[PDB]
RNA sequence: UACGGUGCUGAAGCAACAAAUGCCCUGCUUCCAGGAAAAGCCUCUAAGCAUCAGGUAACAUCAAAUCGUACCCCAAACCG
RNA sequence: GCUCGCCGGAAGACCAAGGGUUCCUGUCCAACGUUAAUCGGGGCAGGGUGAGUCGACCCCUAAGGCGAGGCCGAAAGGCGUAGUCGAUGGGAAACAGGUUAAUAUUCCUGUACUUGGUGUUACUGCGAAGGGGGGACGGAGAAGGCUAUGUUGGCCGGGCG
RNA sequence: AGGACCGAACCGACUAAUGUUGAAAAAUUAGCGGAUGACUUGUGGCUGGGGGUGAAAGGCCAAUCAAACCGGGAGAUAGCU
RNA sequence: UAAGGUGAUAUGAACCGUUAUAACCGGCGAUUUCCGAAUGGGGAAACCCAGUGUGUUUCGACACACUAUCAUUAACUGAAUCCAUAGGUUAAUGAGGCGAACCGGGGGAACUGAAACAUCUAAGUACCCCGAGGAAAAGAAAUCAACCGAGAUUCCCCCAGUAGCGGCGAGCGAACGGGGAGCAGCCCAGAGCCUGAAUCAGUGUGUGUGUUAGUGGAAGCGUCUGGAAAGGCGCGCGAUACAGGGUGACAGCCCCGUACACAAAAAUGCACAUGCUGUGAGCUCGAUGAGUAGGGCGGGACACGUGGUAUCCUGUCUGAAUAUGGGGGGACCAUCCUCCAAGGCUAAAUACUCCUGACUGACCGAUAGUGAACCAGUACCGUGAGGGAAAGGCGAAAAGAAC
């Protein structure tokens, strides 16, 4: 689960996803019809950084 | 293409030539007939295609000493 | 499961249309962006994931070509899908 | 009047076609051929 | 409200005769030039199977992928 | 706005190929339409393409192409029996009302039905890549029973100059 | 009944005229004519270079053809220009 | 390595900063939609439709991971037909597609010359096909000479415009052998003795030195002209560094640099030393390949043409000898020398480019040089193969058009 383990089952971390992005970049571009924020150009903060979750759903270690 | 299965003789480049002083090209081409061969190592007849020259040979020496060493890998036969 | 919840990656920011948002995107029927698979059966699934109301209609369809983008190259906004949502008894998303 | 050549992107797809042209050793060679002089497109029916 | 548009309401709503290049028609009748196949469909049994499944008549109730979709046309949107 | 004229089997209406932002409002008038241009299929934006049932797909397949195992050929390539594409053919699923600036057998209303599951009610042997009937095919003529189509009268509403 | 008489749709070349730097890569206007056939036609195929196709002109084979078109041998050869 | 970056037109918000993912780069190693070898099957430039197995559920449809062809290996199954095997299934390896030029083999001209044409020349060119390696190809003798002897092949200058062939024409055109580049030879037909000894590749390391990410490295100031100098002048100073390039008119002294000099996560070439695996240094004695050499007939390749025509491939019939045996030495014979087939392999000196690196041109400069310096194989022509343009340079700087 947390990154001081070693060889757990690299399949949890595809709720990793469904935690941090699938619940997340949607609502952060959907903010806006509730008058929140309205800003567009946020998506870094689901870019370039969950792709680390999906390197370590595609690790071999506990696997 | 005409081969003989159990020696590999295929057709050769060549001209017909006579008595003329034009010369004209023929490409010679085999006679090809099947044989039919006992493997003793498999207990079981084979067809194989075969030719002048090279139907002479397989006879001489022997199947023993020429069929049951022809497989380069197997060749489905 | 039936039915998983990781495939509700779909949908992207709000949209406009003369045909609904400029008199119901407020009260009933909102216009919102997709991807190039609008994904048609879970857009109402990323919905009541989300907002936690029930739908009564959903359409999607695609908006092909519309020319000029730039003032010295050739542009277009060719192939690209919206979606279309309806809502049951639920008022403002 | 009538002309020889009718606009069909059906029998051009069928004759000078991406796909068509390189199922034959002739067509896949006018597309290498193509790509020899830097033709920017091997097909003009899509 | 707006003689500004945008809705509500609403009379009578029939058979007499002629019938089109349309139906019944993959018809019927006639003819010599004697005029596609297959699957769905219906039906026979084998295989297999049981208050099932499938087959029929009448129903309620839930679900229904994908391609295409703007516009022109004996022509200013096709081609010359 | 009033008035005139011509076409009216087209100079009209609908469908398709082939093309491709052409639709509509909102403006712009350098260039384009061998002009005027305030117009525009032109410039440049913004809006617009809502389908279980419509055309395609489904399932079968003609001409033809491809083509295994096999054969012919240095070879490019080709023959031919299965198989696989393919209809111009044979095979399940929606009508006519009025709406938008622009859409629609695609919307909303009313009403209808085929496919698949589940529940209800009565009757019940269902079934091959096999067997039978069909699908299913020419040319023309002639009987019967009609319907779009149209007028008169009835009936309705208007008018009486 | 019909390789039948006239005749729309459908087809189409014979006469005449206009056109001919055109609207035009062959049309236009008028007429005579083909219309159950040895016919015509929507849609998709198949036939190729001395090969195709032709009730057969060496006509037609994408305007080209006593031998098509493109690319190569090829800057071939020219007692001549 | 480094403090300014988040590619550019492109600005701004937001965002890392300057401090242990800022950007940028080297090593290796993931991620890699669909078309496409494309590998379930179909097919169409980016599309379509199935199956096998397992699970889930309103048992209304989801969605993994797998299924090609050929050859071989194994395991199960299996038709006529017992056993078997074709056939069927499952797992594994090999191939598949791509990449510049070179390269072996296959198909194979006409033109041209013969002041004319067929043999001959041209040409195994042109073009097309197959197939493959880092090179391809050749090889250490039944070969080549000439009584002297050679002792692999290829590449270079020569031999030689001679021999030989030749409508005794036009012309094609050697070998022997020299000078040179470049030098690895062996095994099977069979055993022991010797002991793993020579030599080469691979692989765990070591050392020396490069390659792929680098930063250091000496001197120029004043004054004048000009809007501005890398200029004039005064002269000054460096140079194992006076090479490009850049910077606002000519930069040895401003910048990236140069001469000169190093440093190392990982990956890796060359050479020196070494372990390991595979090969095995040296000695000695046997033994010398029979369907293929001859032979008749016919082609092919030979510089070499049907001639008095050897040799080596090769189509077809036919088929051999043993030391007073056999092949060849360019008719044939003898004598004689040399080789002894009928088994298999071979250094790179040679060939070449997309790429990597160094050097160079008495190279061009917008009609040049490629058609193409420019959103050019675009616009445009044709049904199609295939044809095919116009168009560069404001300025030091965007300061670029307000008022």
């Amino acid at each position: 689960m947390k990154a001081k383990e070693l060889r757990e089952k690299s399949v949890e971390e595809l709720n990793t996803e469904l935690l941090n992005l699938l619940r997340e970049q949607f609502n952060l571009r959907m903010q806006a019809a509730s008058g929140q924020l309205q800003q567009s150009h946020l998506l870094k903060q689901v870019r370039r950084d969950v792709a680390r979750v999906k390197t370590l759903l595609n690790e071999k270690a506990g696997a | 293409s005409r081969v003989c299965q159990v020696t590999g003789k295929r057709p050769v480049t060549g001209n017909n030539r006579s008595h003329a002083l034009n010369a004209t090209k023929r490409r010679f081409l085999p006679n090809l007939h099947s044989h039919r061969f006992w493997v003793e190592s498999e207990k079981r007849f084979v067809t194989l295609r075969v030719s002048a020259k090279g139907m002479r040979v397989i006879d001489k020496k022997g199947i023993d000493t020429v069929l049951a060493e022809l497989r380069a890998r197997g060749e489905k036969y | 499961m039936i039915r998983e919840e990781r495939l509700l990656k779909v949908l992207r920011a709000p949209h406009v249309s003369e045909k609904a948002s400029t008199a119901m995107e407020k009260s009933n029927t909102i216009v919102l962006k997709v991807a190039k698979d609008a994904t048609k059966a879970e857009i109402k699934a990323a919905v009541q994931k989300l907002f936690e109301v029930e739908v009564e209609v959903v359409n999607t369809l695609v908006v092909k070509g519309k020319v000029k983008r730039h003032g010295q190259r050739i542009g277009r906004r060719s192939d690209w899908k919206k979606a279309y949502v309806t809502l049951k008894e639920g008022q403002n998303l | 009047m009538k002309r020889t050549f009718q606009p069909s992107v059906l029998k051009r797809n069928r004759s000078h076609g991406f796909r068509a042209r390189m199922a034959t050793k002739n067509g896949r060679q006018v597309l290498a051929r193509r790509r020899a002089k830097g033709r920017a497109r091997l097909t003009v029916s899509k």
